[PDB]
DNA sequence: CATTTTGCAATTAGTACTCTTAGCTATGAG
RNA sequence: CUAAGAGUAC
DNA sequence: CTCATAAATTGCAAAATG
């Protein structure tokens, strides 16, 4: 009922000056802000303390003591986090990269 | 805290 | 279920539990006025078996973890006397599709 | 002693190779590479077994490379050292700090210090060899030779043998 | 020019990963580094012409690996192990997913 | 050339480790131990060895390389050194949670004080994350200040069982500045808690202990919190006038060096005290200068020294202003003008721009004889080549080169050339709160100093040509610009999933325009229907029957409009109060791809949804409502053009 | 590696080859084709490397597969040429 | 803020709808799995109408006169009147019809029957119309079990998720249960025979664009869905008794506990 | 795990730490697990020359110590091509001190040294020395003490020994 | 058993252009 | 070269 | 005479009592 209120707030924000945003992406936004059983605000003591990866939990705010913080919990960043592989500069696991492109052998013989 | 993040406490 | 009038003693509190699997659970009479399960706002809550949760988990490849979380202290979740760990399915009238359904893991 | 063990080796491959004969090439390219090598993890590697069907998988495209990193898995016989191990050999040289011995693609240098007292070098013999009371030591002289010491290099492995215990020396 | 924060987020939007990392390694900054898979710290001397890998203290030369990491991040993590952090980077899963 | 070859296996960073540094992988890692503060020897030419500058960490000149491996400044990472701190001090990073953690351990057996023995901790440990198990164990054993040698039994409140407790009770810490003083229960009991005494006591905990803590036995233990050896890092993070970090760590050993002396040449105990507070001062304004309460280290120039703690954070920091967003090559920026004459999906690039910002084609036999025409025409005249890169890495520029005659070119190599036309690149126009404000244009060549761009792709922008100006990024290699033509290009972005409506239409003049055009009272004479007809670059050839054939052939607008639209589109809107006849001819009727009826203006041609722009976008696709949008604007500016269209100030008189 | 790869048998993702999918093969095989690699379609003089791609992708001459990577790091190898292109 | 909290959700192959950690945000985007730039505005004429005005427009009767059809409308029109079977088949298709009209009037309670869906079923129909030149006086080709087994084919062709398990097929149908509503809307036997008059091959080319376009509306695995929703936010905010507007997000995005403006309803 | 450092007991024969890689059970390219089988001089000559005979024919199709060295150099010359002095060198020693000549003496060694229920690596050991007695077994080879009786060790060497031709 | 009360700093649209100034001051001593 | 500052464009 | 140093969010542990 919280994740509905918060959805019919956005809404009626959106929708105050007369623009019109399709409902999933404000669907999304609210299911993000209340994945995690309360409501998770958009704030650096929000969706920041969320433990999902030191490298991009620095990037928004607070970077210095988070990097402090992983120090000393030894945490594991798995790098499957977009801003993980863009300070590593590789091709984060998104859109393009989202899967691996590999070579059939049998099929390039079968075509001659 | 600190301030900021007095003390704890004063 | 002990329902009571006003406020439970913090002396009482603490034997409220017992020896398993007996449990104790405390509602409040004025919390209990209304039945919040009958809004429009609030979607269908359903408690599921651990088989169900045992597939659910297989089928959709989840951790425990992985899962929405839902608080054990959710007005629904006292409720339907959620325990940790068990998941409920939420059926919600969806506007891009008529239905939808969710699973929150109990925390 | 020798072992066969499961190896896997990332290969890249350019974009112009990429034909119907790339699984020769792959099957070659492991070739060169691999046969009669010789690593500080796994000691000598002799060959690979089974070359009918070896393991290639689908290999991988680099992105912005175009090489392709393939996973090639295969079985290979290996020869690795280990310590206080009793194996037979060949001489093949002699010297003042001792001799060495031909134990499959290795040699295990025997030092001067690792022989019963009777035991003594001789030069004068053409070629020089080790003489002693009752056996002498020369070039390809079959001898029994126990591994106490290996250290561990990549491109050329060394052990450490002696003759010192009872029943070693010529058979 | 800048390619700044919410640039980056609209390639993401857009969904092209590769135009991102060429944005951010090719066009700006790509830096080799040598790490060894024992610590994952970049305190690997490398001798390129003379072909010798060698990180001090792990007491290895052959479990040696080299990344293409943003010369910025190269500096980032300098400065954290100056400020006693250790950014060790593995290049293995130690965990499922 | 780039970097030379290297035989270390390739592999990308999986999984980033964290930790803390203990001091003896320190002491292991450090190529050169820096024992004197000054920064060069006494001739000013050479760096002095065993200071801050050792060439052991990496040489300081661009004609040296550096002594440790050997190599120039271009490839040398740069490789720590340590100093050896006279006594241990604190992580000005780490103090609250060095508190935290001294909060939850006996001070004198170092052990924890509430085994699972205690009612809660059961609960405590039960918690899977670390953060959450240490926040709870500190705000369980905050409050308990006995070491509790002897403790009542866990299966009744009868018998004492005791465990390994030493029986002390511990005191109630506290911070000033950047030290700890502990105020025992008198049997208070004020003392500094010395950082010796510290790290003695987290020397002491238990694996089980401050693993439970949330600790590591291999990447973190507590005791790692406590500064022995700090580490140097070399020149490359603190480039030279020195760098900020250069003094700080030259005053890190004078200060060092002032307590060592006075240890070993013996010294009142207040002397001692002041040299280790100036070094604890020292070593935290070296990692953080802007600890709240201290007064901020300022600089020789009077300024606040720059920590590393200030080069990390802010949007100026590396994270943010060097990581997240970073200055790029191959882009450009100029002011922007509209052309009614571009399609939607072209950008206009100036010569001078195009001259500049530079592709590397891969040299193929499909391409050889254009790429070797553009290497013999030269980077001075476009189109052209500005480099060559051969097989080998090296690099041939086309300036100077012409001594040594034309170049053969080989299959494999690189020519990067001048961005000719129908080259995808990125178009963008900042703030860009979106991703439409990015998007990848088709490059047309234009002779004049302006970016030119169509007026319809100017409204995702927020584009005007008041002064605006817009960016250009162009891909490097076949992979970039592959993906920027086939996700990111124009027409494919016309329709918005920000509102699954289009987020381009027609604007400005031409929507005027169109309205003026397909009143009922527009009758077109034949010339100039030719030429309309003829400015739709698709029209099939045919001229329609007019409208009008008898006494005089006229053509309405909307017939010649309705050559624009695209054959096989219905639409049909009902404005307000219109019936199946239009007597105030609004509303809109299409059937097949002509104009029934309806005065084209914004509701229908415009950035709506259900209008014309979505309805051909969805029937037809992408790049036929791109087509739409240029034969639209083509042939209403045209008539525009020839029909004129003005306002004064009678337009405002009643 | 056994355990993650899901058998053909059963794969139970779209048959259709995605935006993203379809960009990074373009993009590949124009890099490819760009260094040199075989054509196996016939060329009506086209000698752009991405309309090169494009007309190999046609056909369905494309000699990869994708492996899409599902959440919990299990993985499905669909060939390009049982995708189906259908945007 | 929206951009960094966003950044990381991504729709990935299974559908679900997930973070850098794995975490599922939604078990299908968009909780129907559709592209987001392939919706468009329909209208629900099931919903909308009155029962009487329902019933004129979809109940077909082959035994009565009151809800009876005209002969002409299709081939066998004087065949088919007091038959049982195809009775039996209007019978369970108007059954079906009423449970829709229900359904869409429980999940709109202001009973709004203009909706973003997928698939414009009203430009097919008009496309199959000019393309096979309906005349709309020719009886129509086609019969009544030809018009509901291809219905039902083709709600059982629109996959959205191509799982073979219970669960999977559960989502399948609660993620595609809204446009098949819709589609049995509009492809009504009455509908088809009266208002549209398709013939055979028209029905045929109409079932298999919708099936096409359907397939091609949903949402495309990888889809950075995060920062679309983030940037499609923040982009209206920008443009911009009660609190509203940029404040007002402010006070939702950091969820604040005291705000300018704490307004109850009560009904 | 991922233990930075690494702290291992040095690697002994006697002791039978072979190392980590080395153990009893290794998971096979297929997954599961076999049991490290070690390979003895005569057994690892067959198998080394069943390869290369596999070889030959494959690239085909797309006694005495004397002649056997003979026939050997001429079919490593026609297989393979360089890099194969390390290979011949292997395969000279096996020839030169091979204790079984064809496939049916092996399958018996290695089918009974089986039904002996031993090591591997031991078994191996058994089959590449030519011991004579029991006790001079013990002593060659530590590993065996206090293992296995020595009235059956002595026997099953008797039959080793009385299985070795030429 | 029940309240109860208190003191404040860090972080907070993007880019992009031009120009101007200044880099421990003064005093001791070899 | 760096830092600080001022003014300015959208 | 010239180098070296003097808006709005958060995030609580005390200390006192009857
Ligand atoms: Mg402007
Ligand atoms: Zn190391
Ligand atoms: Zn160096
Ligand atoms: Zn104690």
């Amino acid at each position: 009922a919280g994740r509905a209120a918060l959805y019919k707030e956005v809404y009626n924000v959106i929708a105050s000056d007369g623009s019109y945003v399709n409902y999933r992406h404000m669907a999304l936004l609210v299911d993000v802000m209340t994945t995690q059983g309360g409501l998770t605000s958009v704030t650096r003591h929000g969706f920041n303390r969320s433990n999902t990866g030191a490298l991009m939990r620095c990037s928004f705010e607070e970077t210095v003591e988070i990097l402090f913080e992983a120090g000393a919990s030894a945490e594991l960043d798995d790098c499957r986090g977009v801003s993980e592989n863009v300070i590593l500069g590789q091709m984060a696991p998104i859109g393009t990269g989202a899967f691996d492109v590999m070579i059939d052998e049998e099929s390039l013989v079968k075509y001659m | 805290t600190x301030p900021g993040v007095t003390x704890p406490g004063v | 279920i002990f329902v009571y009038q006003n406020n439970i003693t913090p002396s009482a509190m603490k034997l409220v539990p017992s020896i398993p699997p007996a449990t104790i659970e405390t509602f409040n009479e004025a919390a209990l006025v209304v039945n919040i399960t009958h809004h429009e706002l609030v979607p269908k809550h359903i408690r599921l078996s651990s088989d169900e949760k045992r597939e659910l988990l297989k089928r959709y490849r989840l951790k425990e973890s992985q899962l929405p979380r839902i608080q054990r202290a959710d007005p629904v979740a006292l409720y339907l006397g959620l325990k940790r760990g068990e998941v409920v399915k939420i059926i919600r009238k969806s506007e891009t599709s008529g239905r939808y359904a969710s699973y929150r893991i109990c925390m | 002693m020798f072992f066969i063990k499961d190896l896997s080796l990332n290969i890249t491959l350019h974009p112009s190779f990429f034909g119907p004969r790339m699984k020769q090439y792959l099957k070659t390219k492991l070739l060169e590479e691999v046969e009669g090598s010789c690593t500080g993890k796994f000691g000598y590697i002799l060959c690979v077994l089974d070359y009918d069907n070896i393991d290639i998988q689908r290999g991988r495209i680099l992105p912005t490379d175009g090489s392709a990193e393939f996973n090639v898995k295969y079985r290979a016989v290996v020869f690795k050292p280990f310590k206080g191990e009793v194996v037979d050999g060949t001489v093949v040289s002699c010297s003042q700090h001792g001799f060495e011995v031909q134990v499959g693609p290795m040699k295990v240098f025997v030092t001067k210090h690792l022989m019963p007292q009777d035991l003594t070098f001789n030069a004068g013999s053409n070629p020089p060899s080790y003489q002693s009371s009752e056996d002498v030591i020369t070039i390809k002289s079959r001898i029994r030779v126990k591994i106490e010491g290996c250290i561990s290099q990549v491109s050329s492995i060394h052990a450490i043998g002696s003759i010192k215990e009872d029943y070693l020396g010529a058979i | 020019l800048r390619f700044g924060e919410m640039e980056r987020d609209c390639m993401i939007a857009h969904g092209a990963a590769s135009f991102l990392k060429e944005r951010l390694m090719e066009a700006s900054d790509a830096f080799r580094v040598h790490i060894c898979g024992i610590c994952g710290l970049m305190t690997v001397i490398a001798k390129l012409n003379h072909n010798q890998f060698e990180c001090k203290g792990c007491d290895n030369k052959i479990d040696i690996y080299q990344i293409h990491i943003p010369y910025a991040a190269k500096l980032l993590f300098q400065e954290l192990m100056a400020m006693n952090i250790t950014p060790r980077l593995y290049t293995d899963r130690s965990r499922d997913f | 050339v780039g970097q030379q070859y290297s035989s270390a296996p390739l592999r990308t960073v999986k999984e980033v480790q964290f930790g803390l540094f203990s001091p003896e992988e320190v002491r292991a890692i450090s190529v050169a131990k820096i024992r004197f503060p000054e920064t060069m020897d006494e001739t000013q030419t050479r760096a002095k060895i065993g200071g801050l500058n050792d060439p052991r960490l990496g040489s300081i000149d661009r004609n040296l390389k550096c002594q440790t491996c050997q190599e120039g400044m271009n490839e040398c990472p740069g490789h720590f050194g340590h100093i050896d701190l006279a006594k241990p001090v604190f992580h000005v990073g780490f103090i609250a949670k060095i508190k935290k953690v001294c909060e939850c351990v006996c001070m004198h057996c170092g052990k924890l004080l509430l085994d699972e023995h205690n009612e809660l901790m059961r609960q405590a440990l039960a918690i899977k994350d670390s953060k959450k198990r240490f926040a709870a164990i500190w705000t369980l054993c905050k409050t308990k200040m006995v070491c509790e040698t002897d403790v009542p039994s866990e299966d009744d409140p009868t018998q004492l069982v005791s465990r390994g407790g030493c029986g002390n009770t511990q005191p109630t810490i506290r911070k000033d500045g950047l030290k700890l003083v502990g105020s025992w229960k008198k049997d208070p009991e004020l003392r500094v808690l010395s950082t010796e005494e510290i790290l003695n006591i987290f020397k002491h905990i238990s694996v089980k202990d401050f693993t439970s803590l949330g600790f590591n036995e291999v990447f973190s233990r507590p005791e790692w919190m406590i500064l022995t050896c700090l580490p140097v890092p070399p020149p490359p993070v603190r480039p030279s006038g020195e760098d900020d970090l250069t003094f700080k760590l030259a005053d890190i050993l004078k200060a060092n060096i002032s307590l060592e002396t006075l240890e070993h040449n013996g010294a009142p105990h207040h002397a001692i005290e002041e040299a280790e507070s100036l070094l604890q001062f020292h070593v935290a304004t070296y990692m953080d200068n802007d600890i709240a309460g201290q007064p901020q280290a300022l600089q020789k120039s009077g300024r606040p020294v720059k920590s590393i703690r200030a080069r990390l954070k802010g949007k100026e920091g590396r994270i943010r202003g060097n990581l997240m967003g970073k200055r790029v090559d191959f882009s450009a920026r100029t002011v922007i003008s509209g052309d009614p004459n571009l399609e939607l999906d072209q950008v206009g690039v100036p010569k001078s721009i195009a001259k500049t910002l530079t592709y590397p084609e891969v040299v193929t036999p499909y391409n050889i004889d254009r790429l070797t025409q553009l290497v013999r025409n030269g980077p001075n005249e476009h189109p052209g080549a500005k480099y060559v890169i051969r097989d080998s890495g090296d690099r041939i520029d086309l300036r100077y080169s012409k001594r040594a005659g034309d170049i053969q070119l080989q299959y494999g190599w690189k020519v990067e050339r001048h961005i000719m036309d129908n080259d995808p690149v990125l178009f963008n126009r900042q703030p860009s709160l979106h991703k439409m404000s990015m998007m990848a244009h088709r490059v047309k060549v234009i002779p004049y100093s302006t970016f030119r761009l169509n007026l319809s792709v100017t409204s995702p922008y927020n584009a005007d040509f008041d002064g605006d100006e817009m960016n250009l990024h162009v891909p490097q290699s076949e992979e970039t610009r592959a993906e920027l033509s086939q996700l990111c290009a124009v027409p494919l972005q016309i329709v918005s999933p920000q509102s699954n409506k289009p987020c381009m239409g027609i604007v400005q003049d031409t929507l005027c325009g169109i309205r003026k055009l397909t009143l009922r009272d527009t009758f077109i004479e034949l010339d100039q229907v030719l030429n309309m007809l003829y400015w739709v670059p698709d029209w099939d050839g045919v001229i329609p029957t007019p409208a009008i054939i008898k006494p005089k052939p006229l053509w309405s607008g909307k017939q010649i409009l309705s050559v624009a639209i695209p054959n096989g589109i219905h639409l049909q809107r009902f404005d307000e109060g219109t019936t199946l006849l239009s007597p105030k001819d609004n509303g809109m009727l299409i059937i097949d791809g002509q104009i029934i009826f309806g005065v084209v203006e914004k509701k229908t041609v415009g950035s709506s949804n259900g209008g014309l722009i979505h309805v051909v976008t969805r029937e037809k696709g992408p790049q036929v409502c791109a087509k739409l949008f240029g034969n639209i604007q083509k042939v209403v500016n045209f008539w525009l053009l020839h029909n004129g269209f003005s306002t004064g100030i009678g337009d405002t008189i009643a | 590696l056994k355990e993650k790869a899901i058998p053909k048998d059963q794969r139970a993702t779209t048959p259709y080859m995605t935006k993203y999918e379809r960009a990074r093969i373009l993009g590949t095989r124009a890099l490819q084709i760009s260094m040199n690699a075989p054509v196996f379609v016939d060329l009506e003089g086209e000698t752009d490397p991405l309309r090169i791609a494009m007309k190999e992708l046609a056909e369905k001459k494309i000699p990869l597969v994708i492996r899409r990577y599902l959440p919990d790091g299990s993985f499905e190898d669909w060939s390009v040429e049982e995708l189906i292109v259908d945007l | 803020r929206l951009v960094k909290a966003l950044e990381d959700i991504m729709v990935h192959y299974d559908n679900t709808t997930r973070n850098s950690l794995g975490n599922v945000i939604q078990f299908i985007y968009g909780e129907d799995g559709m592209d987001a730039a392939h919706i468009e505005k329909q209208s629900l004429d099931t919903i909308g109408g009155s029962d009487a005005a329902f019933e004129k427009r979809y109940r077909v009767d082959l035994l009565n006169t009151d809800h009876t059809l005209d002969p002409s409308l299709l081939e066998s029109g004087s065949e088919i009147l007091g038959d049982l079977k195809l009775q039996v088949l209007l019978d369970e298709e108007y059954k079906q019809l009423v449970k829709d009209r229900k359904f869409l009037r429980e999940v709109f309670v202001d009973g709004e029957a203009n909706w973003p869906l997928p698939v414009n079923i009203r430009r097919i129909i008009q496309n199959a119309q000019q393309t096979f030149h309906i005349d709309h006086t020719k009886p129509s080709d086609l019969t009544i079990k030809d018009i509901v087994l291809g219905v039902k084919d083709l709600q059982e062709n629109l996959l959205v998720l191509r799982g073979k398990n219970e669960i999977i097929q559960n989502a399948q149908r609660d993620a595609v249960t809204l446009f098949c509503c819709l589609l049995r809307s509009r492809l009504a036997t009455r509908r088809v025979l009266q208002e549209y008059r398709l013939t055979k091959q028209a029905f045929d080319w109409v079932l298999s664009n919708i099936e096409a376009q359907f397939l091609r509306s949903v949402v495309h695995p990888g889809e950075m869905v995060g920062v679309l929703a983030a940037q499609s936010i923040g982009e209206p905010a920008t443009q911009m008794k009660v609190t509203s507007g940029v404040p007002r997000l402010k006070e939702i995005l950091n969820v604040a506990k005291n705000m300018k403006t704490p307004s109850l309803t009560v009904y | 795990r991922r233990r930075l450092k690494k702290v291992e007991e040095e690697e002994n024969a006697a002791t039978l730490q072979l190392g980590q890689e080395f153990q009893l059970k290794q998971i096979n390219h297929q997954g599961e697990e076999e049991e490290l089988i070690a390979l003895n001089l005569s057994e690892a000559r067959l198998v080394i020359k069943e390869a290369l005979v596999e070889r030959r024919r494959a690239f085909k199709r797309s006694e005495t110590r004397e002649k056997e060295l003979e026939s050997i150099d001429v079919l490593l010359e026609q297989t393979t091509g360089g890099n194969n002095k390390d290979l011949k060198n292997t395969m000279q020693y096996l020839t030169n001190f091979s204790r079984f000549r064809d496939q049916e003496t092996v399958g018996a060694v290695i089918q009974l040294l089986k039904s002996t229920g031993l090591h591997p690596f031991e078994v191996a050991q058994l089959g590449s020395l030519a011991c004579d007695t029991a006790d001079e077994a013990k002593t060659l080879i530590p590993s065996l003490n206090n293992k296995i009786s020595d009235d059956e060790l002595e026997r099953i060497l008797k039959e080793l020994s009385n299985l070795e031709t030429l």
